[PDB]
């Protein structure tokens, strides 16, 4: 009777909740937590050397067949000690279901290659080590694709301005365009949109170390 | 055989290199501190010598390699 | 204060240098096609200097695996300057010659502002 | 109708399913077609036909539209009915501007009202989105419906307040309908 | 015979049944090595037989389509080819043994960066 609060798919819930036990306990030493987020997709949180086997897991077998690699989402969060975070959003014909793969890994360390597993990915290995810098192992050729060439870090990172270092014009006596150091007309004027009153009480507590 | 040809050819590159000191240039003048040459500069006259040899060494030469006399071996291989 | 973990390409300082001086290998044996292909004022000997000076630019890099990056790096940007994907404005790039070199000395700085 | 090649269950139309009939009259049909060219004839007399409409020109600038009456167009910085700006400096319209090409300054008036001092719209920023007008709390600001404000000089473009008043003293009839006719609706 | 699979490069394929027997045999054989306390074994047993079990009461290729029912046999052989696949993987994967890492402390958290009483 709250026409604006919508009402999931509870059997949904109740067959993504058993199948993502199924999961959990076919694959124990890669699978380190499985949940169910409220908006009914389910999350499979792995370690970062069972990525290949948990996607070669899931395309394959019969309960499973998750064919389709939808992309590879790359996350970043400061203040997880290996913070760049990687999404491995599938889905499944067979069934008519949607399931995420997630896992984590630092500037540092590699990362397994999915190029061997759904040839989908090929390309979304490129875009997250253009955009974050996250290696990927055995990937066939990881060249960049979006920013342009020669150009210096990773801008979807959290730690690196808005703006950019550096930004183009043209020169007369060089007949060429040249890069510079930034100049704004006007900075980019933030606005401090924070909330001194908590909004949300049942995230509160919940999930603490 | 033809080690006149492997020894001038040899003597050539770093008679003829910048970077270089004319004496002590032995052909027991290990590059990397006997001739004061960097590993860079090794790596470069090396190079060089693959220039005027037309020869693929390969990389574990170079360690293999230690003086003029050293490639000289490797050259008239 | 070791970490037990895990490799990219290089297990050991020495295999570092190996794969670092074998990107210096296809970078000094490229840079005469791109002083002809590039239609840009460098000459050979300032390209080859530069490639020296770029080299030193992190002379105390110490971690293998950030050796190991340094090296992934240059082996792109050597495939994109073999192949001719970059452009003259991309290559001359590292000369940095539309800014002049601002001053560093005290008052030059001080005469010059903040 | 020659039968299909895969039988289709609802939900879907098969575009390939029927299938190329080998009976003689079928054969020697598609053999005429393409000794004499027929399909070519068909598309060929289309075309001679299609001459004989109308072209749907608008004949630009003396006739010209339509538009709507929410035309997201010129900005314009409106005045009440007694001429007394209505803008008062709530800074919404800034705190919206999905393109942050507004920038304000206010103060006091020497009456004593809240009132601005620079009121900046950068039209190489804005996004025309109207965002702005449907944040503002007294309809200060508005998107005009002027839309050739065309300019041979970058900075011809940067309105400031006064340009902005300008139009809004220009155009004020216009705007008036419009409002009249969607503030109730908006 | 069904003229068409409806798809492209996927086609009609005859001996249905023998290839399917072949295929569920190798792969009940492949489970065989694995250790006898893995999940993944417990299922792949059941499953398959069910499988291999349904493959022979209905000769007609459509009749074992309806029974069987997850698809037509000519993608059905393919699933069956892939989980093939899967089990010299897994033998090869050991992947039924305990944690091979736990996760950092604050790893899986969200939202993120924010103090906590000790
Ligand atoms: S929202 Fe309207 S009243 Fe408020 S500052 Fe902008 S133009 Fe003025
Ligand atoms: S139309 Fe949109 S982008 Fe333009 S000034 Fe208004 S709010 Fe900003």
């Amino acid at each position: 009777d709250k026409p604006t609060v919508r009402q999931p798919d509870a059997v949904a819930r109740s067959h993504l909740s058993d199948f993502g036990r199924y999961v959990a306990e076919c694959l124990p030493k890669y699978v380190q937590k499985v949940q169910l987020t409220a908006g009914d997709e389910l999350e499979v949180l792995i370690a970062p050397e069972g990525v290949v086997p948990v996607l070669q897991f899931l395309k394959d077998h019969h309960q499973a067949q998750f064919t389709n690699l939808v992309d590879i989402a790359g996350v970043d969060v400061p203040c997880r000690k290996n913070r760049f975070e990687v999404v491995y959003n599938l889905l499944s014909l067979r069934y008519n279901s949607r399931i995420r793969v997630k896992t984590y890994t630092d500037e540092l360390t590699p990362l397994d290659s999915a190029c061997e597993v759904h040839k989908a990915a090929n390309w979304y290995e490129r875009e997250i080590w253009d955009m974050y810098g996250v290696f990927f192992a055995n990937h066939p050729d990881l060249r960049r694709i979006l920013t342009d060439y020669g150009f210096e870090g990773h801008p979807q990172r959290r730690d690196f301005p808005l703006s950019g270092y550096v930004e183009l014009r043209y020169d007369d006596e060089k007949k060429r365009v040249v890069c510079e150091p930034l100049e704004l007309a006007q900075e980019f004027r933030k606005f401090d949109l924070s909330a001194p009153w908590e909004q949300f009480p049942n995230f509160r507590n919940a999930n603490p170390p | 055989l033809s080690l006149k040809l492997i020894n001038e050819r040899v003597l050539l590159v770093l008679k003829l290199y910048d970077k270089i000191d004319p004496s002590k240039l032995n052909v027991e003048s290990h590059f990397i501190n006997d001739l004061g040459l960097d590993s860079l500069d090794h790596v470069e006259v090396i190079m060089a010598m693959e220039d005027e040899f037309g020869f693929e060494i390969p990389d574990s030469d170079a360690e293999k390699l230690l003086k003029p006399a050293d490639i000289i071996k490797y050259v008239a291989d | 204060a070791v970490q037990q973990v895990r490799p990219i390409l290089s297990v050991d300082r020495e295999e570092a240098r190996k794969r670092a001086l074998n990107l210096y290998k296809a970078w000094y044996r490229q840079i005469p096609y791109i002083v002809m292909d590039y239609d840009i004022p460098m000459t050979v000997e300032q390209c080859r200097d530069k490639l020296r000076e770029e080299f030193v630019k992190h002379r105390n890099v110490t971690d293998i695996r950030v050796i190991d990056m340094l090296v992934i790096k240059g082996q792109m940007e050597l495939k994109e300057s073999v192949e001719i994907w970059k452009q003259k404005g991309h290559i001359m790039r590292y000369w940095k010659e539309s800014q002049d070199p601002k001053p560093t000395d005290f008052l030059s700085k001080f005469i010059q502002g903040v | 109708e020659p039968k299909d090649i895969v039988e289709v269950p609802k939900g879907y139309v098969y575009v390939n399913n029927k299938e190329l009939s080998m009976e003689f009259a079928d054969i020697t049909d598609r053999a005429a077609s393409t000794m004499f060219f027929g399909e070519l004839l068909r598309g060929f007399a289309v075309t001679l036909a299609h001459i004989f409409k109308e072209p749907a020109t608008i004949n630009y600038p003396f006739e010209k539209g339509p538009l709507s009456p929410r035309f997201r167009g010129e900005h314009a910085l409106r005045r009440y009915p007694s001429g007394e700006e209505r803008c008062i400096a709530c800074k919404l319209c800034e705190a919206i501007c999905p393109a942050q090409a507004i920038t304000i300054e206010a103060e006091e008036r020497a009456d004593g009202s809240r009132r601005t001092t620079r009121y900046d719209i950068d039209m190489t920023k804005c996004i025309y989105c109207g965002f702005c007008q449907e944040a503002c709390p007294v309809d200060a600001i508005v998107e005009g419906p002027n839309f050739e404000f065309s300019t041979e000089t970058h900075e011809e473009l940067l309105y400031n307040k006064e340009k902005l008043l300008c139009n809004g003293d220009k155009w004020e009839s216009e705007i008036a309908s419009n409002l009249q006719a969607d503030h109730l609706y908006r | 015979i069904k003229a068409s699979t409806g798809l492209t490069g996927l086609a009609v394929s005859t001996n249905p049944h023998h290839t399917l027997s072949a295929l569920y045999g190798k792969i009940l054989r492949a489970v065989s090595k694995m250790p006898q306390d893995a999940s993944y074994r417990k299922y792949t047993e059941q499953l398959v037989k069910q499988r291999a079990d349904s493959v022979a009461q209905h000769k007609d290729i459509t009749a074992l389509e309806k029974a069987v029912g997850c698809g037509q046999v000519e993608e059905l052989i393919v699933q069956a080819e892939n989980e093939l696949i899967l089990a010299r993987k897994m033998l090869g994967w050991k992947p039924w043994e305990k944690l091979v890492q736990a996760a950092p402390a604050k790893q899986w958290d969200w939202p993120p960066a924010q103090i906590m009483e000790p």
